[PDB]
């Protein structure tokens, strides 16, 4: 268990919750061994799964009941049970939106239906992502729904844009963009025009909020996702040099910002390792003073880059 | 930015005696214990492993555990968390780990365990956790870890399993639950553990992933599971074990992390909590102590970064996957 702060009637209330939970659990298992796959099981498990959605066996019992009732109920009665189940799932998700069991039961349920309302499931996603934009369960469910409904990469890309601009907490939405972009193109590395548009979007982000670590992580990826030094186009070379000078300006505004310093080093690598060897080494020293916890990593990176440089000088 | 601030009266000493007493007495009654029965087998694994890392396994109830495990194996070969509950890969792994600690694998039907695991593999190489079909890289790791410990890795389609796991690798070097899922330290441990067992660590970008992992360390010294979240002592396992597997453990500030972990101990009750001042539990007690072993703490047995069990146990069963370093 996570997040339980340490600090009679509080002790008593849960003493009474337990005996109810225990008797309800007792009752469920008795019915199950008796082969009573009926509505009373759904009533009993609803009482338990509300507070304790990680009790996986009880989700399995709900599924066994639903399967069994479907064979011996009418189509209209079966439909009614399904809608009741969706209501129950939504109320469970309101209480605990980060349980594997609940999200999976919803997928199981939706995967059985002809015909599910996927537009509505996508809206449910957007609501939960408004509450917590990093809920990976919800992003996973959205990817499941999008595939089911065959929503196109372009639509999902448009969704990620609004999310990134309306506020921070963007790591999950940048991650989604990194999977969407290669699909839009794709290949058996991003095309330069795409790459240049993304760089513009990401540099907006980390100048708008320089503490936003997600934009810096995504930017490091973009830097490696191109056709390479040195088939640097005139436009890419100009863009990167421009990014270099904007990072130095930001370094002036935010002198304890480690991300800007690391990015300068990476840009110089992307531009011309040997021409910038002196400056690269100066930046490593500044960076280690600013981010001492990463000193071992930074020394190893610098060692890698120094080897690269020796290899470049020897190809003369 | 999100981080805890450690108090200057936080424990700065390792309280093994208190932790062994805490675990030895755990489940002597009880709300949280009863509410968590759905994971009991894994709960038993956490307690026994941490006691064995501290040299105190003898204080637990061997004979009683062996009977409990046998009663949890279902006719299909899979093992459940507790009696009456349904079988699952998670608890199948935990049971096999326990039996491995006790050198009592004969207690269950091994041929049937193998058949169960084999049966949960899908056409794309993934594993479902049970018959209801939830797919997660967690379950890929559970399947190959179970099989490796039984000497039966050849029982599954390993190349397809590898392909599925590599399809879960992300732009940042990490892994998620399924293809397209965001990187998270827990999944990263499962997938790097999977790749160690199947001999595919050369397919990991160790420098990129290692950087992402060492950036989990916050100014407090503690580690988070992904960007912009709070530190949690169980990341001392998930993040460090991954780093160790990929040969980048030195990319962490060892002394700052060690101070964070020790500050998560309860000096009164023993055990570790997820963060200082929270309530302790057996789960965070294992992962805190295991995290310290990985950092070279002398009072604790060396721990396998892949299997989260004492290395001496794995030496005995001759299953020690090669790491990057
Ligand atoms: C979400 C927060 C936490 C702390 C959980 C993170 C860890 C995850 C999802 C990995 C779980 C791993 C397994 C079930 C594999 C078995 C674990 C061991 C053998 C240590
Ligand atoms: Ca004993
Ligand atoms: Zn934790």
């Amino acid at each position: 268990m996570h997040g339980r702060l340490k600090v009679e009637a509080k002790r008593l209330e849960r003493e009474q919750k337990l005996k109810l939970y225990q008797s309800a659990t007792q009752a469920v298992f008795q019915k199950r061994q008796a082969g009573e796959l009926d509505e009373s099981v759904l009533e009993l498990t609803s009482q338990i799964l509300g507070a304790n959605p990680d009790f996986a066996t009880l989700w399995n019992c709900r599924r066994e009941v639903l399967q069994h009732l479907e064979t011996e109920k009418s189509p209209e009665e079966s439909a009614a049970l399904v809608k009741a189940e969706l209501g129950f799932l939504e109320s469970c998700l309101r209480v605990n939106p980060k349980s594997y069991g609940t999200w999976h039961h919803r997928c199981w349920l939706l995967s059985r239906l002809p015909e599910p309302n996927w537009a509505r499931e996508l809206e449910l996603c957007a609501r939960f992502l408004e509450a917590d934009e990093r809920n990976f369960h919800c992003w996973d469910y959205r990817r499941f729904v999008a595939a089911q409904a065959a929503v196109a990469p372009a639509e999902e890309l448009a969704f990620t844009d609004s999310l990134i601009t309306r506020n921070f907490s963007n790591y999950s939405s940048w991650h989604y963009r990194s999977c969407l972009l290669p699909q839009l193109h794709p290949q058996p590395r991003l095309p330069e025009n795409v790459l240049l548009k993304e760089l513009e979007l990401v540099q907006n982000a980390f100048f708008t909020d320089p503490n936003d670590q997600s934009a810096w992580f995504y930017h490091r990826w973009l830097l490696g996702a191109g056709s390479g030094r040195c088939e640097l186009s005139v436009e890419k070379s100009t863009v990167l040099q421009s990014e270099l000078e904007s990072c130095k300006e930001l370094q002036e505004l935010e002198p304890e910002n480690k991300w800007c310093l690391l990015t300068i080093i990476l840009l110089m690598r992307a531009l011309d390792p040997l021409l910038y060897e002196k400056e690269t080494l100066q930046y490593f020293s500044t960076l280690k003073a600013v981010d001492p916890m990463r000193a071992a990593y930074l020394d190893d990176l610098r060692s890698k880059f120094l080897l690269e440089n020796s290899v470049l000088k020897m190809e003369y | 930015q999100k981080d805890v601030t450690i108090k200057s009266d936080a424990p700065d000493t390792l309280l093994l005696e208190k932790h062994a007493d805490y675990i030895a007495s755990y489940g002597s009654k009880d709300y949280e214990y009863c509410m968590s029965e759905y994971l009991r087998m894994s709960g038993v694994y956490w307690g026994l492993t941490v006691m064995d890392l501290m040299g105190q396994l003898h204080r637990m109830n061997k004979e009683e555990i062996l009977v409990f495990i046998k009663s949890c194996q279902h006719e299909c070969g899979g093992v459940s968390a507790s009696i009456g509950h349904d079988p699952h890969l998670l608890y199948t792994l935990s049971a096999v780990q326990i039996l491995t600690l006790y050198d009592s694998i004969h207690v269950i039907n091994v041929d049937k365990v193998v058949a169960y695991v084999q049966s949960l593999q899908k056409e794309d190489g993934s594993f479902a956790g049970d018959i209801w079909g939830e797919i997660d890289t967690r379950f890929s790791f559970c399947a190959v870890a179970t099989l490796a410990l039984l000497g039966k890795l050849d029982a599954i389609n390993v190349e397809k399993a590898i392909e599925f796991v590599l399809s879960c690798m992300n732009f940042d070097g990490g892994f998620g639950c399924r293809p397209g899922s965001e990187s998270h330290a827990g999944q990263i441990y499962c997938c790097t553990g999977f790749l160690a067992i199947t001999s595919q660590l050369h397919q990991v970008n160790s420098d990129l992933l290692g950087w992402w992992l060492c950036e989990r360390q916050l100014p407090s010294g503690g580690l988070n599971g992904r960007p912009e979240k709070l530190p949690d002592v169980c990341y001392s396992w998930w993040v460090l074990a991954s780093l160790k597997i990929i040969g980048r453990l030195h990319w962490i500030d060892r002394e700052k992390l060690r101070s964070f972990i020790l500050a998560c101990q309860d000096e009164e009750t023993g055990g570790f909590a997820d963060r200082p001042g929270d309530m302790v539990d057996p789960f965070h007690t294992l992962f805190g102590i295991a995290g310290l072993s990985l950092l070279g703490e002398e009072q604790i047995k060396p721990v396998s970064p892949v299997f989260c069990m004492p290395e001496e146990v794995l030496q005995r069963v001759n299953v020690q996957p090669e790491l990057v370093s």
